[PDB]
C-alpha cells in the first residue's frame, strides 16, 4: 500500500525489482510494476513479466521523444509479447482508438482480448444510466462480461471510461459484481488527479493536473459539459518553460470559461507580474490597461462577454475563487493537483493542497454573515 | 504633410523609429483618426498569438508593458523627448481648438481696438 518517494516519474528498474522482492518476501502477496508509455518506452516495465497489460487510452504518446507515434505502443505490446500466458493477459482498451487496435494486434493471439468502449456494441458495455453528478456518478453497466454496478467518476467521459476499464480487470478476476465494490469506493475516494467536490455542503471544488494545452483544453471541455452554470478556474503559468504555451492556454481558457483568474503557479526565479502580463497579452489586455481600470470600479467585461480577473499571491486568489461560486457552479483549480510544492524564487513552499480550499468554504459562512461582497473581484467591503 | 512631402524631394529614406504601439496599428497615419487608442475592425479576428510570435516570444526577450517603480520612459515613443511625450489629439480637436483660438484672438481685438467699424449699424450689430 506504501510508496517511496522517487524524483522522476519511472524509478530505476533494477531499484523497483529489488523493492517488488523485499515486498514479495514478506509484507505484500503480490509485486506489479505499472508504468505509463514513457515509463514503458524507457525499460523500466519492459524488464519484467507482465501478467495483464492493457492500455486505458492509446494514443499518440512521447511523440517528440521518440521520434515516431505508436513507439510507445509498440514497446508495451513487445513487452507483453516477450512474457505472454495463454488466456491471462488482457487487451482491454477502447475500440475507438486505433493504436489499441494495433497494439493488440500484435503479441500473442492466444490472450484474452476484449473492448472497453461505451457506444461501440461489439464490446457489450454502455452506460445504460443517468445519474452524472459532481459529487458521484454511479452508472448500470449491462454486460455479459463486465460487472453490474460502475464507479462513482468524477469526470463525465474519462472517470467513466477509466471505470469501465477497470470493471474488466476487476471482473477478469472474479465474476461476482460485489467484488467491485471496493474497487468502486476507491475510486470514488477523489484521489488527487481529477478530484472531486469535498464532502462538505458548499460550492464544487475540482483540483485538477493540467499543464499542457490539450489536456487543459480537454479538462475544460469536460468541466462545461459538466458543470450546469459557471466556469470558474484559476491557474498560472511556471517560470523559464515555453513562452508560447502561456497565450494559447489562457485563450483556451478565456474562450470557454465566464470568470478565470490568473496567477503565478510557479515563479521559479522568474520575476513576477512579467509572465502575467504575457498570459493578459492573449485576451489583447495589458497589465497598465487592468491596474488604470482598477483604480475605477467598473473593470470593463471581456468582448465576448466573458470575464477575466487576475492576482499576484496565490492563496488570496485561490480563496477567493473558493469563495467567489455559485451554489450549482463548480470551482476547478487547474494550476496544480497532486503536487503539493510552489517554488516562489529560489525557495519552495509547500502551501498547496486541498486542506485550504477545506478552510476556505468553511469560512466563507463566517464571510457571508459579516457581510461581504464575494460577487466579482472588487469585494464590496462595508464602509 | 508638408514635412513628409520636403523629404523625398531631398532622396531622404524614413527614418527605423516607426514605433508601432502596443495596439499594433499606431504610425504617422493613425494618430490624426477620430478613434483615438481603438482597434480598427480588419474583418477576422485578432490573430493575439500570432502577433505575439511575430512581435517577439520564444526567444530573447519581449517588451513587456508592466508599469515599475523607476523614473523610467515606459513607451517606448517617449525615449528621445526629454519629459514625454506631447498630449494625444486628433485632427478634429486641433481644428476646433485653433477655430475658438481664431475667434477668442478676434474678439479680443474687437474689444479694446475695435469699438468703431464701417458699419453705422452698430446698435444693432454689436450686441
Amino acid at each position: 500500500d506504501n510508496k517511496l518517494e522517487s524524483p522522476h516519474t519511472t524509478p530505476d528498474a533494477v531499484l523497483v525489482q529489488k523493492l517488488m522482492a523485499k515486498m514479495v518476501h514478506n509484507g505484500t502477496e503480490a509485486l506489479v510494476m505499472e508504468a505509463s508509455s514513457h515509463g514503458l518506452a524507457l525499460g523500466r516495465c519492459d524488464k519484467v513479466d507482465f501478467d495483464i497489460a492493457v492500455f486505458t487510452n492509446l494514443t499518440r504518446d512521447h511523440l517528440d521523444f521518440h521520434g515516431t507515434e505508436e513507439e510507445y505502443r509498440d514497446a508495451k505490446a513487445k513487452l507483453f509479447a516477450r512474457m505472454v500466458d495463454p488466456a491471462r493477459h488482457r487487451k482491454i482498451v477502447n475500440i475507438d482508438d486505433p493504436n489499441a487496435a494495433f497494439f493488440l494486434a500484435q503479441g500473442n493471439p492466444d490472450v484474452p482480448i476484449v473492448t472497453f468502449a461505451m457506444e461501440n456494441k461489439s464490446a457489450d458495455v454502455h452506460p445504460l444510466k443517468f445519474q452524472l453528478s459532481l459529487f458521484e456518478t454511479q452508472v448500470l453497466v449491462n454486460t455479459p462480461q463486465g460487472i453490474l454496478e460502475i464507479s462513482s467518476g468524477l469526470l463525465g467521459r474519462h472517470n467513466i471510461y477509466n471505470i469501465l476499464a477497470a470493471v474488466a480487470v476487476g471482473i477478469a478476476v472474479g465474476a461476482p459484481l460485489e467484488d467491485i465494490v471496493k474497487g468502486i469506493e476507491e475510486v470514488d475516494a477523489v484521489p488527487g488527479r481529477c478530484e472531486l467536490i469535498d464532502e462538505e455542503q458548499a460550492f464544487g471544488v475540482i483540483v485538477d493536473y493540467a499543464h499542457t494545452p490539450d489536456a487543459l483544453s480537454r479538462l475544460l471541455d469536460y468541466v462545461r459539459e459538466l458543470g450546469p452554470r459557471r466556469v470558474i478556474t484559476v491557474f498560472g503559468c511556471a517560470g523559464e518553460s515555453d513562452r508560447g504555451k502561456r497565450p494559447i492556454m489562457a485563450k483556451i481558457a478565456t474562450d470557454k470559461s465566464d470568470v478565470t483568474i490568473l496567477t503565478s503557479d510557479n515563479p521559479k526565479t522568474e520575476d513576477p507580474l512579467d509572465i502575467l502580463d504575457d498570459m493578459l497579452a492573449g485576451v489583447g489586455w495589458s497589465m497598465q490597461d487592468y491596474l488604470k481600470h482598477g483604480e475605477n470600479d467598473y473593470y470593463p467585461p471581456l468582448p465576448n462577454g466573458h470575464r477575466l480577473f487576475l492576482h499576484d499571491i496565490r492563496r488570496v486568489a485561490v480563496r477567493c475563487a473558493v469563495a467567489m461560486g455559485e451554489e450549482g457552479d463548480i470551482v476547478v483549480v487547474a494550476g496544480k493537483g497532486h503536487e503539493t510544492y510552489q517554488i516562489e524564487g529560489d525557495k519552495k513552499e509547500f502551501f498547496d493542497d486541498r486542506e485550504e480550499c477545506r478552510e476556505a468554504l468553511q469560512y466563507v459562512d463566517e464571510l457571508h454573515q459579516a457581510g461581504i461582497d464575494t460577487s466579482e473581484f472588487p469585494w464590496r467591503l462595508p464602509e | 504633410l508638408e514635412a513628409l512631402e520636403a523629404m523625398a524631394k531631398d532622396n531622404q529614406p524614413i527614418p527605423p523609429r516607426a514605433m508601432i504601439l502596443s495596439r499594433k496599428y499606431r504610425t504617422l497615419v493613425s494618430s490624426w483618426i477620430e478613434p483615438l487608442q481603438e482597434e480598427a475592425e480588419l474583418g477576422y479576428e485578432i490573430d493575439y498569438i500570432a502577433r505575439y510570435v511575430a512581435e517577439g516570444g520564444l526567444t530573447g526577450d519581449r517588451k513587456r508593458w508592466v508599469p515599475r517603480r523607476g523614473k523610467t520612459p515606459l513607451d517606448p515613443d517617449a525615449e528621445g523627448f526629454i519629459y514625454s511625450n506631447p498630449r494625444e489629439t486628433s485632427f478634429k480637436q486641433r481644428c476646433l481648438e485653433e477655430w475658438r483660438l481664431h475667434h477668442r484672438k478676434l474678439l479680443k481685438t474687437l474689444h479694446n481696438e475695435g469699438p468703431s467699424i464701417l458699419g453705422k449699424i452698430s446698435e444693432s450689430d454689436y450686441i
